[PDB]
This record gives C-alpha cells, sequence and structure tokens, in this order.
RNA sequence: UGGGAGAGGUA
C-alpha cells in the first residue's frame, strides 16, 4: 500500500540514466518530508517501522528494536500460554527472549535471507512448463514444485525448540506443540499485525 | 468516427464477468464529471455518450424545482411548458447543446474517476460471485492481517475478510496458509470489505456437519439446535424423522471419526452430541447430559427450568466457571437453575 | 434597460416575452449568477 | 542530477 516506497527511500543517492530529469514539483512527495512523515508517525506505530525495518535490511539496528518490542509484547501476553506462565522470574524472561529472536527471525525469512532461496526457481516460485508450451504453443508457467510456490525455504518451527531446550531440557516436543507453539505463532503474528498497522498510520500521516 | 469504442466492444474490453453498458456507464460519468469540473461556473453537466457513435453532443441539465439555487438546472413549471407539462417535478434531462474539450487536468480526473468504476464495478462482480451462493464452507489463504480483521481471498482477485470477534480464540494464521470458514450474509454495498466469514459461529459447525456428513447432505439426519464456547465446548442436537440409521453413531462414526475431525478443524473444541427432542421437560432432561436428573420445574411464562441435582455431579453439571450451564442456556433457550 | 427592471421579470415572463431563446435563457442566466442575483 | 579542468575574486 504505502509502506514500501520508505523502504526505497532509505537507499543512498543512486545514479539516474535517462534524458531530462528533475521535475522539480511537490507531485508525489521529496525524500526528506517521508523521513519526517516516518518521525511524525513513530509515537504511535513504531513496532510496525521497527519490524518493518528490520525486517528489509534497512537500517540494521532496529532489529533490536523489533525484538524488544515483541519481547514487552510476549511478557504482556504470557499469562494465557500453560507452558510458560508457571515458571520463575529470569529464566521466563530467557525463554521469551530466545522465542522472541527466533519468531522474529522466522518473520524476516523471505527469499533474501542467506542460504534460503529455492533451487530451481532461484526464489520466482515459477517455471515453465514444457508441454503445455509444445501443445499450446504459446509461452506457460506453473508452480516450481520444489519450492511449493512460495519460492524459498521456511523457517522450521523446531529451531526455537532446539535453542529452547538447552535451557528447559525437561520439554519434550509434543508438549512444545501443545502449550509452547502458539506463543511462537502469536508472536510472528503480532510481528504482521503491527506491521499493517504501522502501514496504516503512515499512510494516513502522508494523504 | 470512433475507433476507440469499437477497442471498447473489442480490444480493451474488460474482464469477462463484467458486462459492456457498466463500462459505457464509466466513460460517459468520466466525461461529464471531465466537463462538469473544468466549467468555472457550478453547471452538473451530464453528458448522454451514446454508444454506436462515439461522439456526442454535451449536455447541461436542468431539473423541474421552484427553488432559488442552481440557475443552470432551475427549470419550472413554465419551462416544462416548453414541452407542454409531459414530465415530472424533478427530472435533469436537458434542452440544450454545448462543445466539449480536452485537457490533462480532465485526463487526471477522467482517471480518478474511472479506476474509482471499475472498482466499483469489480465490486458488483465480487457481489454476483457472492450472490450465486448463499452460504457455504469455503478455504482461501491469508494474506495480510491486520489489528481488527483478517483479509482473505477466494481466487479471481476475491477477497474476504475474518473480523476479529468471529474467530477462535486459539487462532494463530500466519499469512500463507489455507484457512476454513462460511460466509454467511454478507454486505454488497459495502465500500471497503465486504465478505464477512466467520469461524466461531453455530453456522460454521453444521456447514462443516453438511459438508463432513452425507445424510445430513442428503437430509436423513438433521440437526436441529447448536451450542458454543469457542475452542473448548460445544453442544448440537439431532433429531431424525428416519427410524433405520442411529442419528448418534452415525455422527460420531468409526470411532469417534466425525468428531475428532470437526474437533481438529474447529480446534480442540469439545463438541457434545445430544439428542433433540421437541417437547421442552423431556428435552432438557435429555440435553444436559452428562448431568443427572432428580426432579424438573418447568416455567413456561420467563422460560427457565429448575433443575434439582444430587451432590457429586455439580462440577460437571456446571462446568467450568459456569461453562455447561451457559452452554445448555443458550442451547436450549431456557436458563438453568440450582436446586439440590 | 436597468437590473431594477429585470428584477420584477418573473419566470413566466422570461419566456413568454418573444425571442428569448434557450441560448439566450442561459446567456442572461449565468450572468444573473455571477452577479449574485436570483429571479423568481 | 553531479564529476573534472581553467580563469578571476573575498577574508
Ligand atoms: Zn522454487
Amino acid at each position: 500500500m504505502r509502506l514500501e516506497s520508505v523502504a526505497k527511500f532509505h537507499s543512498p543517492k543512486s545514479p539516474m540514466m535517462s534524458d531530462s530529469p528533475r521535475a522539480t514539483a511537490s507531485d508525489s512527495l521529496s525524500g526528506t518530508d517521508v523521513m519526517a512523515a516516518m518521525g511524525m508517525a513513530q509515537s504511535q506505530a513504531g513496532f510496525g517501522m521497527a519490524a518493518f525495518c528490520g525486517k528489509h535490511e534497512l537500517s540494521q539496528n532496529d532489529k533490536q528494536k523489533a525484538i524488544n518490542y515483541l519481547m514487552q509484547f510476549a511478557h504482556k501476553v504470557s499469562g494465557k500460554y500453560r507452558g510458560v506462565a508457571k515458571l520463575e522470574g529470569n529464566t521466563k524472561a530467557k525463554v521469551l527472549q530466545v522465542l522472541a529472536t527466533f519468531a522474529y527471525a522466522d518473520y524476516c525469512r523471505s527469499a533474501a535471507t542467506p542460504g534460503a532461496r529455492c533451487r530451481d526457481c532461484h526464489g520466482t516460485g515459477r517455471a515453465v512448463d514444457i508441454a503445455k508450451t509444445e501443445l499450446w504453443g504459446r509461452v506457460v508457467e506453473k508452480e516450481c514444485g520444489r519450492c511449493k510456490g512460495v519460492g524459498y525455504s521456511r523457517m522450521p518451527a523446531s529451531a526455537a525448540y532446539r535453542a529452547v531446550t538447552m535451557l528447559i531440557p525437561n520439554l519434550t516436543q509434543p508438549t512444545w506443540s501443545r502449550t509452547v507453539k502458539p506463543l511462537y505463532d502469536a508472536l510472528v503474528v503480532q510481528c504482521h499485525k503491527e506491521e499493517s498497522i504501522a502501514d496504516n498510520i503512515l499512510n494516513a500521516v502522508t494523504r | 468516427m470512433n475507433k476507440e469504442i469499437l477497442a471498447v466492444v473489442e480490444a480493451v474490453s474488460n474482464e469477462k464477468a463484467l458486462p459492456r453498458e457498466k463500462i459505457f456507464e464509466a466513460l460517459e460519468s468520466a466525461l461529464a464529471t471531465a466537463t462538469k469540473k473544468k466549467y468555472e461556473q457550478e453547471i452538473d453537466v451530464r453528458v448522454q455518450i451514446d454508444r454506436k457513435s462515439g461522439d456526442f453532443d454535451t449536455f447541461r441539465r436542468w431539473l423541474v424545482v421552484d427553488e432559488v439555487t442552481q440557475p443552470t438546472k432551475e427549470i419550472t413549471l413554465e419551462a416544462a411548458r416548453y414541452e407542454d407539462e409531459s414530465l415530472n417535478l424533478g427530472d435533469y434531462v436537458e434542452d440544450q447543446i454545448e462543445s466539449v474539450t480536452f485537457d490533462r487536468i480532465t485526463t487526471q480526473t477522467a482517471k480518478q474517476v474511472i479506476v474509482q468504476k471499475v472498482r466499483e464495478a469489480e465490486r458488483a462482480m465480487v457481489v454476483d460471485q457472492f450472490r450465486e451462493h448463499e452460504g457455504e464452507i469455503i478455504t482461501g489463504v491469508v494474506k495480510k492481517v491486520n489489528r481488527d480483521n483478517i483479509s482473505l481471498d477466494l481466487g479471481n482477485n476475491a477477497e474476504a475478510v475474518i473480523l476479529r470477534e468471529d474467530m477462535l480464540p486459539r487462532e494463530n494464521f500466519r499469512p500463507g496458509d489455507r484457512v476454513r470458514g462460511v460466509l454467511y450474509s454478507v454486505r454488497p454495498e459495502a465500500r471497503g470489505a465486504q465478505l464477512f466469514v466467520t469461524r466461531s459461529k453455530p453456522e460454521m459447525l453444521i456447514e462443516l456437519f453438511r459438508i463432513e456428513v452425507p445424510e445430513i447432505g442428503e437430509e436423513v439426519i438433521e440437526i436441529k439446535a447448536a451450542a458454543r464456547d469457542p475452542g473448548s465446548r460445544a453442544k448440537i442436537a439431532v433429531k431424525t424423522n428416519d427410524k433405520r440409521i442411529d442419528p448418534v453413531g452415525a455422527c460420531v462414526g468409526m470411532r469417534g471419526a466425525r468428531v475428532q475431525a470437526v474437533s481438529t478443524e474447529l480446534g480442540g473444541e469439545r463438541i457434545d452430541i445430544v439428542l433433540w427432542d421437541d417437547n421442552p421437560a423431556q428435552f432438557v432432561i435429555n440435553a444436559m447430559a452428562p448431568a443427572d436428573v432428580a426432579s424438573i420445574v418447568v416455567d413456561e411464562d420467563k422460560h427457565t427450568m429448575d433443575i434439582a441435582v444430587e451432590a457429586g455431579n455439580l462440577a460437571q453439571a456446571i462446568g467450568r466457571n459456569g461453562q455447561n450451564v451457559r452452554l445448555a442456556s443458550q442451547l436450549s433457550g431456557w436458563e438453568l437453575n440450582v436446586m439440590t | 434597460h436597468y437590473i431594477g427592471d429585470l428584477v420584477q421579470r418573473t419566470e413566466v415572463e422570461l419566456l413568454k416575452t418573444p425571442n428569448l431563446g434557450k441560448k439566450s435563457l442561459t446567456e442572461i442566466k449565468d450572468v444573473l449568477a455571477s452577479r449574485g442575483l436570483s429571479l423568481g
């Protein structure tokens, strides 16, 4: 909708290659007032802006901001999950830290993650069926059967499980799926929710 | 001479679920608004672009009123005397000839109004794909969550919305997986999102049993009432006019198969199957199971029961924090009282 | 000759007086609209 | 857009 133009604007100055430049007007916007509007829209909807900049690897310092906001949300929301609600203070802080970091890395994982692109489709998730081109004449496409359309290898949730059972050893996989993993999926759904509400507030500001 | 309307009818034609006369209405409203904003006088000119020619004649309008404002549209009864009283008080027909020019400001406001018209025409496309089939289990992939809603799709650039209150309390839908839901009754006039789909309604469970069980499908077993505590516990009411097939054994299936299917499709909600009866007293002594019955006082005027229950089954009779009494009361319509 | 001799002219008179067609009706109507005065 | 020369000037 509105947010990805700002991610275009976080780059350095790229060289132009065209004819007569410099419209010199206020047709869309400048490049500094977009950052000023990001500043005006930070007192509310800062979670989604921090998560979006951490996801798209522009301003690689608000990854820790997004992990801290997710940790605060998990501290506020942990009173409805039976596996985490009985633990003691610093141990519950450390399990919330480790599953917040893994949930944020799962939200961040797209086809630009190093070691995550599909082998066949090279990320596009769209290969050409040769038989339908031979019978139709025109060029066709299909779904990349190895990646199954998404274009990248998804993050398995058991990585957080392996990283928490170095700290909680007596927590096996069935109770991990029963009363811990809903909190992890709640964290990634909260990341997507905060990014959507930040895009909504950005579009409300720069309108 | 217009090859351009010929391009409309064959070359730049729409997706084929949209009619041609609505495109002609879109372009005629476009040129009407373009000539409306361009004239400095407050003229609400509505131009009749005739279909087969392409070219036209600009038509400043006039409605039969007796008001003081808008002289460019203010004609009176004595101005209707020029067409000698063959019309209605207030229709905006014309009796004038004007011309038309083009400009890039007209081009950009025409672009705005035609993307609005194709937007509402695609909205009417989703309206007829909703009204072609009223109430069914559907499947789409979640694509953009929000604060108060979950946007969906049904393919062919359609969209649906799960609101916040009509989903499971144990919902966790990362964008990219396929979800199950029932569209029930959507707003075809909604300018924003229309297709309201739920996951925590009695309509959900009855449509899931309808797609699940073929004798629900062909009306051998019938379900009459329902009860919901979303994600945890549920009750539906079964009567049957047929006498051959066992109703409760049929809807539990081979070793709880249909109950476990709806329970894992609903999120661990303990649907407790119980008979429907027509008469109130014997219906409710069937209905509060697995609780035990001592004596029942049936009340007519304020629509309540009074249940004597022996000691020992109070916890499983009330559920957790009054769960079973609440769920049974919104099952039967009769709210329950405690008696020893 | 004056708009003081137009203010009493009712809309019945504006269309029953001779040789005032639709174009002349618009020609007097838009200039009374731009002058702010109304008639009837 | 934005780089390099050359010329002159100000403190
Ligand atoms: Zn692939």
